[PDB]
């Protein structure tokens, strides 16, 4: 995407070009939590 | 910029630097003269913000 700040996309783009950009961040970020929460669920099984 | 008497040949394409001034892009967007006004890292409305 054009920028790693959300509001610097949203101020600079319309309702459709922003949907193409923003969903990239929604993807990448979601995969960043889906990673992190997995990593914690496994560590948690280590500490358990 | 948009109203010089002559433009350059596209091999020697002239480049004018714009700086230390107010820009109102609605003047251009509202101009029924332009066949093409596509923006490539912003949207043409949001230019004013
Ligand atoms: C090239 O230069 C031209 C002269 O500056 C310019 O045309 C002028 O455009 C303005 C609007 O920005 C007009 O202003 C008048 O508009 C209406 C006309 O009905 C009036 O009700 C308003 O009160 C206002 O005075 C000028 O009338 C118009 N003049 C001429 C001779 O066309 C072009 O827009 C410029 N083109 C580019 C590409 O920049």
């Amino acid at each position: 995407a054009i920028s790693s700040v959300l509001n610097d996309i949203l101020s600079r783009l319309d309702k459709v070009e922003a949907e193409v950009q923003i969903d990239r961040l929604i993807t990448g970020r979601l995969q960043s939590l889906q990673t992190y929460v997995t990593q914690q669920l496994i560590r948690a099984a280590e500490i358990r | 910029v948009f109203n010089a008497t002559r433009f350059a040949s596209v091999y020697a394409w002239n480049r004018k630097r714009i700086s230390n001034c107010v820009a109102d892009y609605s003047v251009l967007y509202n101009s029924a003269s332009f066949s093409t006004f596509k923006c490539y890292g912003v949207s043409p409305t949001k230019l004013n913000d």
